[PDB]
């Protein structure tokens, strides 16, 4: 157990944090023909409108939450932080969680659009669900510990995984199971990112909201 | 790095433009080689179509990564004049689309078999090692025979070996002709001017074993009879080029934009040279789209509207203002100065036959042909025979031309037109009428059966001592038409309202079009054509020629056109366009075709009459002769069933015949020789006692049908083929969709010259072989497929009525899988047929009929009346009142070397065409050295004929519009009938020599000549019957001249000597099945109309996706928005048609454009694709065939009479069907019959 | 002032036969791939009709094309930026395959492996192209309408039926189609640039293409809403749109696109056009929005005023591109004769393919009527095709520059007529309409002739240009993978080099 310990929470981040990186370097240097949303919403409407919605915001939410939550005193005592992470972050949660759930329940059941997926379309989306599900599952193990206790170790444990801080795995000492899974799949997804369609996230088009209208390439 | 390269987002930023709303970037744009590299190629081959479209467009093969990947229109055409457009880049949507073919999922890669067939092929061949009597043991066994004969179109096909299927068919071929004969083998291909050796390959083969070549012209219906009967040409017109040149055009029934495409450019930009353009379709066209005015006539009453707008013309430009160039126009080009002989009938004149020198006492100085020369009155009341009348062309010579002069005295006369103010005495003359009979769907104005006419007259002293009333053909006409000319007619119009013998305001009663207008544009055509002499055209398609009485609507316009005198100039005359009849090396093609370099003559065949009887469809005919006679005539001279005038057609030598007797034609001559009689002699005198009969007379006894039949470059079961069900239940024994009930069932009256029999015989194919790159439903419907090669995977030829260049088929790649061309298919055959016929056929006498040839000094048959001689009405003369017998000697062990090798009758006889012959010894020579000769064998040192194209060198060297040498020599030929020199046509062009690799390079222009009456110019464009007129040589017609009056004794008891009304007919083929198996939705009756589709042409390209997809997905019919609301019928739903002949299925297209009355389901959309079960039959729903059926017309049937005299594709009954109605009703079940358990059910 | 040129092409509908030969060939070249099947780059719809995709017209539904806003800026249907962002996760506009339709193919197989024995005729029946499955029916098709097929009152649901009291057209004898071929604009003020939020859109500056990059596409489908003529197309199998192409590997080396040459009826005009890229914002927004169309042509040059090739070269134009420019048709019949009108300039994109309005059979009248100011042939006004369609279909419901057009073809027809048939010189239409007897004459070589030389006068967009076309031709074509093509960077992470570059540095200098 002290073996799959350390594997998971000190080995294990940095094999799917480099692959992540490199993963994604390598597949934008050499596949921008496969670098795309994958939309599918053409091929059937129905419900993408409230579903894609209710998971991307709320995903969205949660990632926000977990940034600014374990990356980064007076006015923000970790106590005050899990409050927020509980309620903002389960409320994000669930939103996300319906969304992906109909997405899933689409990509399974629609025939133009399971006709058409691709293997890892319908692992990735799976493995998120479940994220988030397991996500929502820890919110009553955190609220055994109001103080802030349990997310103080897991914070403890990312950041000290960032800076290349050996024994970032001790940080967890005793925190609740639950946490670990979701810690793995949570990393797991991180290895997958690159071979995914999740890829387009490193394209959220930011600049547009300040681009000139008009485009004209020179001659090259 | 494509990553790293983010990081010079700033430096890659330059100058922004339009005030901050751009800016200008230099980024990496190396991605566009991504499109780049689609549209790069391996290379790009020359060809062009094999269908039958009219096209003749040369295209751009692009051969990619090793494999055939799209085309676009090759643009290099030789450019016209600088006043005129050039044709490029021609082409259509169907040829753009071809590309799919060759690698699609209905691709046929290997020769296929019917499962029960090869299982019984297989074991009878291990009990019989020689394949003929392995054939033999199994169709001589009911049970084995009908096991794969209702195996046809049910599944089971499985993949067969070259070797294989070319050993039975040589087997079945070896003894069918041996048991039967070899006219007990047919074959059946259309159009050969869209792939020339194509066509030649199989014809070739069945030529040199006598089997039978069925026509297509007429079968088809893109026969106009009318031509034949007005200038003795089976179809001649202007290039498309030559539109420009009219400066008022008229498309009458000629959808040109969806037809005719590649030209329709012309037409469009004409318009911008101050041309008016006049669209007459019953509904909204696509050509009503280019037009300046629409005429909406109902469908089928156009013939109305032609006689009432040529009453106009006559009346304003003919009588009260003279036109001088009308005028002397009909004078010296038309028979109206001929003078017609008076019938006595009670209390009235009917028109009788045309005076003849003969008649007169003098003979007018004829001694040669006199009762073959038509006479007239010159400008001085005298009589006489002027030059150019059918007599002069044969038995000598200087004569034959439109010089107007006296075939007397060899001086200039001037024919006098009308004998008004000559006349003895008024007599009156009554003229069939029949505007008032017809079905309620369409209007009808009563007057009488026979209106009665004051017709100026002279009597005349016979040569005989009896005496006769005469008259112009041009009285005739002014009268038939209603042109009151101070004789106070009571038949004859005071004004153009007055309801009568043909006026625009009788014309709008019959067709719905307001006077006004037909008046309007009445005049404009002739002012124009006055102004310009002769330059307004009509441009007419199927819309008219489908008709029953098509030949009513063409003389219509035909009539207008003359009167113009639009026919011969430029830019004006009758511009008919239907299939791609015109393949223009005609004389250099045909020896090749039908073998005869080897033998002469082969076994032509009219397909109309051919199916009429074989597949059975003249035990259901409906429409009587005697209800179709002139009100004038002896009823009781023309009793009989329709198929019992073919027949006597048939032994008066006027029709050909197939089979043609009823014993085997190779054994004759060995029972002439044990009578001591030579074989033609022997065979006429058991034609009298009847020992030998002809084989229509007993078609079902058993002997009398055809047993093998070879389809290639045709879809004949599904598209073609009018009376599917018929073809399905009598030629192929198969499950059949038939609804009415037979002769005998309805007990009605049986033939007088054919036998009955009231369980008719079924199943008649014993073997159907058919060639085709793609499973049609003909294929479907085989015993054995034949996997052929593509347009672009084999060399051929190509050249089309539209355009005067011929251009080639080229094989960008080797045919795929195991595809082979038709040439190389046929050759092997005949290879293999050589082989397996060894101990069963050698070299054979073949006792040959072939029946009087137009073009032919035969054509002088019957000259005053009709004759035959079963009826001991004169005596049994082979070539004048019956067919020629010929002999002919066949070798069989020797097939494929004459197949493969241009035999000697080249050289020992010559070639020739059209009347017309030359020596072509100087090309054989030629030939031995491009193709090079024979080493050893049957043939050697004759050229050969190993490659398709080593045939189309051939056929270019030898023909006269391909190489200048030939063509002198030919005009050279010609010239000595006229009296007149027209080589100088060719001599700025005898150098000329056409190759089929410099085609390859360019499309090239064709060299003028005699076998058509256009000229290849570089100033003049080329213009059908320009020769007639400017050069004077007569058209091939009784009076050498345009024939207005048919004075042919059936031409006038079927009351058409002169054009008249004629309103569709009744095909009865509703009322008996209407409401018989009802479903619960109404049913209606409607006109069913079969126009030629936008999604391909015929039923090829039909299976092709990109035309599925961009049409409706599959087999569709247009209603009217009034009639579908009326059926409960909504845009899309499935319907059914039906009535007598069958049932068909598809998806409802529900339009304003399509005027009530009327449903359209465009040419073919087979049965194939998209085709869910019949509720009628409780089988696959059927083709648009499904619902028509083979009817004749007497009037088709004409032969040994001058232009009226038999020809390959010239002359024969036509399959008309527009007249058709069906019953049309919304489905219920839509049940597919395939055990999908996907089956739908539409409500209400 | 930046003068640009480009290849602009014009229509001449009254010479559309509605073939769909231009639809077939570029179907075949560029869009036969799965994922893009049912994409048709170039299309051809019969109007009155709704065309593909159905209602493409009907900007309220599809959001498409540019609003000028009360402020006089201009801002796309779809929203601003922000409001754009803020629709990505799931586009609330975008179309649905059944808005195209549901492509297709057929079991032909079955015909042929059908087993012996079998109870009826074998079939071969549809099965979708998007699922595999077995198609009960087919129900809807790109070319569906073709030919007035469908009831009127679904037809005539036509947006150009708008203002226009269309009862009069549902009967028989007032029966009236015609043809609408179409592609991509290739606009001057693209939609579908500014609606895409990474940027992979843009207008080539040597010769005015607008092109997808499918490097930089991030399938965000944005664009396709963007466009208000709905021809962007997105491919749903890779994940990222495609549009028409104006066949640029042609176009660089002088040639006409494939539906140039391949157009059967000889209706496709293809000559360079220079624009003030300067003014294309101030022409966009103007005002009024019947002013686009005049505004659009005063941003237009003219190629034989000194100023303006003096301008051209200092800007970068090559000297080949002006001197087609001089002789280019398009310029004739955009700015000369005034026969060619943009498509749609209400939408605010500048279209770059324009049209000549169809001239149609006369109306129906109480009698066989009589002659005009053009004799037999037919006056503006007789004209059945209701000018006010055309009108808002190509003028933003301005009827004046429409019957100008029409008229003027008119015209030229009456004068050739007085030529070719009486032998006299009639001037009368043509001064009716302010045209020389020359202008005529040359509008008919252009027209009626129209010589393959005439209809495209296509320069060479000059690859050789600011680029090193010496180790191209060389190495262009060798596609063994060397991983360095699409970037400026020479390093690459698999350690290779260019197969089409030279690495060994001249060391002479
Ligand atoms: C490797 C990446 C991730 C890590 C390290 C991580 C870590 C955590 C931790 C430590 C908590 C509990 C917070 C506390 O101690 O109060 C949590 C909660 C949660 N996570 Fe994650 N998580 C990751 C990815 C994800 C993803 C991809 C999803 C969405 C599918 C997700 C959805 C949730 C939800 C719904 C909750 C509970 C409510 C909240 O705290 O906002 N997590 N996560
Ligand atoms: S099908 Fe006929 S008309 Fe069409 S491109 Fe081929 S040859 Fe030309
Ligand atoms: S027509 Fe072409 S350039 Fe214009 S907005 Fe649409 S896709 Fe963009
Ligand atoms: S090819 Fe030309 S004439 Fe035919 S539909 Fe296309 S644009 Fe019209
Ligand atoms: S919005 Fe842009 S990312 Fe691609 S799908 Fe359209 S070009
Ligand atoms: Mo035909």
């Amino acid at each position: 157990m002290q073996f799959l310990n350390m594997f998971f929470f000190d080995i294990y981040p940095y094999i799917a944090g480099a692959v992540f990186l490199i993963g994604s370097w390598l597949r934008y240097d050499y596949g921008q023909y496969t670098w795309r949303a994958a939309s599918s919403q053409m091929l059937d409407r129905k419900g993408m409108n409230l579903a894609s919605n209710l998971f991307h915001i709320g995903i969205l939410g949660i990632f926000v939450g977990h940034f600014f939550g374990m990356l980064t005193e007076a006015w923000l005592p970790i106590e005050v932080k899990q409050k927020m992470a509980m309620f903002a972050g389960g409320a994000s949660g669930v939103l996300c969680l319906i969304g992906g759930v109909l997405l899933l329940k689409r990509r399974l059941f629609s025939p133009r659009v399971r006709a058409t997926t691709t293997g890892a379309d319908i692992l990735i989306l799976s493995l998120l669900v479940i994220q988030c599900a397991l996500g929502l599952l820890t919110i009553p193990f955190s609220a055994q510990h109001m103080d802030g206790s349990e997310m103080m170790k897991l914070v403890g444990w990312a950041q000290s995984v960032v800076t290349f801080h050996g024994g970032a795995s001790q940080h967890l000492d005793g925190v609740a199971f639950i946490f670990r899974l979701h810690l793995v799949l949570g990393m797991t997804l991180f290895l997958l990112f690159p071979f995914s369609r999740l890829i387009h996230i490193w394209s959220v088009p930011v600049e547009y909201l300040t681009r000139k209208y008009q485009l004209v390439r020179a001659r090259h | 790095s494509k990553f790293l390269d983010r990081f010079r987002y700033f430096k890659q930023k330059g100058e922004t433009f339009a005030d901050g709303h751009g800016q200008l970037l230099n980024t990496n744009r190396d991605w566009e080689d991504g499109y780049r590299q689609r549209w790069q190629h391996d290379k790009i081959v020359r060809s062009t179509c094999g269908v039958n479209c009219t096209g003749s467009c040369s295209w751009k093969i692009y051969v990619k990564n090793g494999l055939v990947t799209w085309e676009t229109q090759q643009t290099d055409y030789p450019r016209t004049r600088p006043d005129l457009p050039n044709h490029e880049p021609r082409g259509c949507p169907r040829g753009a689309s071809y590309s799919w073919y060759l690698y699609s999922a209905n691709r046929l890669k290997y020769p296929m078999m019917r499962k029960r067939l090869m299982k019984m092929w297989r074991e009878a061949k291990a009990l019989h090692s020689d394949p003929v009597e392995a054939w033999a043991s199994i169709i001589e066994d009911a049970d084995k025979a009908k096991s794969f004969k209702q195996a046809r179109g049910r599944g089971g096909f499985v993949r067969s070996s070259w070797q294989e299927v070319n050993e039975l068919i040589a087997a079945s071929n070896v003894y069918t002709i041996k048991n039967y004969g070899p006219d007990r083998v047919a074959g059946f291909s259309p159009i050969p001017a869209m792939s020339m050796v194509s066509y030649a390959s199989g014809a070739r083969y069945l030529s040199l074993i006598g089997g039978t070549c069925l026509s297509f012209y007429d079968w088809y219906c893109d026969l106009p009879p009318a031509s034949p009967q007005t200038w003795g040409e089976q179809t001649d017109v202007p290039e498309s080029a030559d539109w420009y040149n009219s400066s008022y055009i008229i498309a009458w029934g000629s959808n040109v934009p969806q037809t005719r495409t590649p030209d329709a450019h012309f037409f469009t930009e004409v318009r911008y040279k101050g041309t008016k353009t006049v669209a007459v379709t019953p509904d909204y066209a696509e050509i009503a789209k280019l037009c300046d005015l629409w005429l909406a006539p109902k469908q089928g009453t156009d013939a109305a509207m032609a006689l009432a707008m040529g009453h106009v013309m006559l009346r304003e430009f003919h009588l009260d203002n003279p036109s001088q160039y009308f005028t002397d126009y009909v004078r010296r080009y038309t028979d109206m100065p001929m003078l017609v002989m008076l019938e006595e009938r009670d209390g009235y004149y009917a028109a009788g036959r045309m005076l003849r020198a003969a008649d007169l006492v003098d003979a007018l100085g004829q001694e040669n042909n006199p009762e073959w020369k038509t006479v007239a009155f010159n400008t001085n009341g005298e009589m006489v025979a002027p030059n150019g009348s059918i007599g002069f062309r044969w038995g000598e010579k200087g004569k034959w031309n439109l010089e107007q002069r006296d075939g007397k005295t060899g001086e200039e006369t001037e024919l006098q037109l009308s004998l008004l103010g000559s006349q003895d005495e008024i007599a009156e003359v009554g003229f069939p009428y029949f505007g008032g009979d017809g079905t309620e769907h369409f209007n009808k104005v009563e007057l009488e059966n026979v209106l009665l006419h004051k017709l100026p007259v002279k009597r005349l002293q016979l040569a005989d001592g009896s005496t006769a009333l005469v008259t112009t053909v041009y009285d005739l006409t002014l009268a038939n038409y209603g042109l009151e000319r101070g004789l106070n007619d009571v038949n004859c119009a005071t004004s153009y309202d007055d309801v009568k013998a043909y006026t625009p305001a009788w014309a709008e009663q019959i067709t719905g079009v307001s006077r006004s207008q037909i008046i309007r544009i009445a005049r404009e055509f002739a002012d124009n054509a006055d102004k310009t002499h002769g330059r307004s055209m009509i441009i007419v398609g199927a819309g008219l020629n489908h008709w029953y009485h098509l030949d009513m609507n063409y003389r219509g316009l035909i009539n207008m056109l003359i009167f113009c005198g639009c026919v011969g100039q430029s830019g004006g005359g009758w511009a008919h366009y239907v299939g791609q009849e015109k393949l223009r090396p005609q004389t250099g093609w045909q020896p090749l075709a039908f073998a005869l370099d080897w033998q002469r003559p082969a076994r032509h065949m009219n397909s109309t009459s051919y199916f009429y009887n074989h597949s059975s469809q003249w035990r259901y005919e409906t429409v009587t002769a005697e209800e179709l006679l002139s009100p004038m005539a002896d009823k009781s001279r023309y009793t009989g069933h329709l198929i019992d005038f073919n027949v006597r057609a048939e032994r008066m030598g006027w029709l050909p015949s197939a089979p043609q007797l009823g014993t085997n034609p190779l054994t004759i001559a060995g029972e002439a020789e044990k009578a001591g009689m030579n074989p033609v002699d022997y065979t006429v005198k058991s034609l009298k006692e009847g020992s030998i009969r002809f084989a229509a007379e007993q078609p079902e006894n058993g002997k009398n049908h055809p047993r093998n039949l070879f389809i290639w470059r045709s879809n004949l079961l599904g598209s073609s083929g009018k009376g599917h069900e018929f073809m399905l239940k009598y030629l192929l024994g198969t499950e059949h969709g038939i609804q009415g009930k037979d002769l005998g069932q309805q007990g009605g009256v049986k033939p007088e010259e054919v036998d009955w029999q009231d369980n008719g015989l079924e199943g008649k194919l014993d073997l159907v072989v058919t060639l085709d790159f793609r499973l049609s439903s003909t294929c479907l419907y085989s015993d054995i497929i034949l996997p052929t090669a593509t347009w672009y995977e084999k060399d051929d030829m190509n050249t089309s009525d539209m355009h005067p260049f011929i251009h080639p088929l080229s094989a960008a790649v080797d045919p795929a899988w195991e595809a082979k061309s038709d040439w190389e298919i046929y050759k092997a055959i005949a290879k293999k047929f050589s082989e397996v016929c060894v101990g069963h056929l050698g070299k054979e006498t073949d006792i040959v009929t072939l029946p009087i040839q137009h073009d032919s000094a035969a054509e002088l048959a019957q000259p005053l009346d009709v004759k035959d001689w079963k009826k001991g009405e004169c005596d049994l003369i082979p070539g004048k009142t019956a067919p020629h017998i010929m002999v002919v000697e066949r070798d069989y062990p020797a097939t494929y070397e004459r197949f493969t090798s241009i035999g000697p009758l080249m050289e020992k006889i010559g070639n020739g065409g059209k009347g017309i012959a030359w020596n072509t010894q100087s090309e054989m020579d030629l030939l031995r050295k491009l193709n090079y000769t024979k080493a050893e064998g049957p043939a050697k040192g004759q050229p050969m004929l190993n490659t398709a194209i080593d045939a189309a060198e051939m056929i270019l060297t030898l023909a006269p519009e391909t190489n200048g040498q030939v063509a002198v020599k030919a005009w050279a030929a010609l010239s000595e009938f006229t009296g007149r020199d027209h080589t100088h046509l060719a001599l700025n062009k005898e150098d000329e020599k056409i190759r089929f690799r410099d085609i390859q390079a360019q499309p090239r222009k064709i060299i003028s000549s005699p076998t058509w009456s256009g000229l290849e110019d570089e100033h003049v464009s080329y213009n059908a019957g320009y020769t007639n007129v400017h050069e004077l040589i007569p058209w091939r017609t009784l009076s050498g001249r345009q024939q207005l009056y048919q004075d042919h004794q059936w031409m006038r008891d079927f009351g058409e000597s002169l054009l008249v009304y004629r309103p569709p007919i009744d095909t009865r083929s509703v009322k008996e099945v209407i409401g018989q198996k009802s479903n619960g939705n109404q049913e209606k009756a409607l006109n069913f109309l079969t126009p030629h589709q936008k999604w391909g042409i015929h039923s090829t390209y039909s299976d092709n996706l990109l035309m599925l997809t961009l049409g409706r997905g599959g087999p569709v019919v247009w209603l009217s928005e009034a009639d579908a609301k009326d059926l409960g019928i909504a845009d899309n739903d499935w319907i059914e048609v039906f009535n007598s002949n069958g049932a068909l299925t598809a998806r409802a297209v529900v339009s304003q454009r399509v005027p009530a009355g009327m449903t359209m389901m465009y040419h073919a959309q087979e049965r194939i694709v998209n085709l869910p079960g019949s509720e009628i039959t409780q089988q696959r729903g059927g083709i648009h065939n499904s619902v028509t059926r083979i009817t004749p017309k007497p009037t088709h049937m004409i032969g040994g009479y001058a232009h009226l005299a038999y020809g390959f594709n010239y002359y024969g009954t036509v399959g008309s069907n527009r007249d058709e109605f069906v019953v049309v009703r919304k489905m219920k079940n839509i049940d597919w019959l395939d055990g999908e358990g996907n089956d739908q059910v539409q409500e209400s | 002032m930046k003068i640009r040129s480009q290849v602009g092409m014009v229509l001449n509908l009254d010479k559309c036969i509605g073939c769909h030969t231009c639809s077939v060939t570029c179907k075949n070249v560029w869009t036969s791939r799965e994922g893009v099947e049912y994409a048709w780059f170039n299309n051809v719809e019969t109007k009155p009709g709704q065309g593909f995709p159905t209602d493409w017209e009907n900007q309220e539904k599809y959001k498409g094309g540019w609003i000028r806003k009360i402020n006089g800026k201009l801002q796309p249907r779809m929203g601003n930026r922000a409001m754009l962002l803020g629709k990505i996760f799931a586009n609330p506009h975008l179309p649905g395959i059944d808005d195209y339709y549901e492509p297709f193919d057929f079991d032909y197989q079955n015909l042929h492996t059908a087993p012996e024995g079998s109870k009826s005729q074998p079939i071969a029946r549809p099965r979708s192209l998007i699922t595999g499955e077995r198609m009960a029916k087919i129900e809807k098709g790109p070319n569906w309408e073709d030919d007035l097929g469908g009831e009127f009152d679904k037809l005539a649901k036509d947006k150009n039926f708008d203002n226009i009291q269309k009862a009069m057209y549902s009967q028989f004898e007032n029966t009236f189609m015609m043809y609408l071929p179409r592609l991509c604009e290739h606009c001057l003020n693209p939609a579908c640039v500014a609606t895409c939020p990474s940027g992979a859109i843009y207008k080539r500056e040597e010769d005015g293409i607008v092109l997808i990059d499918q490097d930089k596409c991030r399938g965000w489908r944005m664009c396709i809403t963007g466009c208000p003529y709905k021809k962007i197309y997105f491919n749903w199998k890779s994940g990222k749109s495609e549009k028409c192409i104006f066949c640029y590997p042609r176009i660089e080396a002088g040639q006409p696109t494939v539906c140039s040459e391949t157009c059967v009826g000889r209706i496709r005009y293809l000559g360079v056009l220079l624009y003030d890229a300067d003014a294309i914002e101030r022409a966009a927004s103007t005002e009024n929005e019947k002013d686009l169309y005049q505004r659009q042509l005063d941003v237009f040059l003219d190629p034989n005023d000194p100023k303006v090739i003096e301008q051209a070269i200092k800007d970068g134009i090559p000297l080949s591109v002006i001197e087609a420019a001089q002789q280019s048709p398009v310029y004739k019949m955009a700015m000369e004769w005034k026969l060619a009108l943009p498509l749609h300039p209400e939408y605010r994109t500048l279209p770059m393919v324009w049209y000549v309005p169809p001239l149609s059979p006369i109306q129906s009248a109480a009698d066989a009527g009589e002659l005009g100011s053009n004799g037999i042939l037919p006056d503006v006004e007789s004209l059945r095709i209701p000018v006010q369609y055309l009108a808002n279909l190509l003028t933003a419901g301005d009827t004046k520059p429409v019957l100008r057009a029409l008229k003027r073809m008119l015209a030229m027809r009456h004068y050739k007529r007085a030529e070719t048939v009486d032998g006299k010189v009639d001037t009368r239409a043509l001064e009716e309409v302010g045209l020389t007897e020359a202008q005529a004459q040359e509008m008919y070589r252009y027209l009626a002739i129209a010589n393959y030389e005439d209809r495209f006068v296509v320069p060479s967009s000059h690859r050789e240009l600011a680029r090193e076309a010496f180790p191209e031709k060389n190495g262009c074509g060798f596609t063994f993978g060397d991983g360095c093509h699409g970037s400026d960077t020479k390093f690459n992470l698999f350690n290779s080099r260019r197969i089409d570059a030279i690495d060994v540095t001249s060391k002479t200098e």
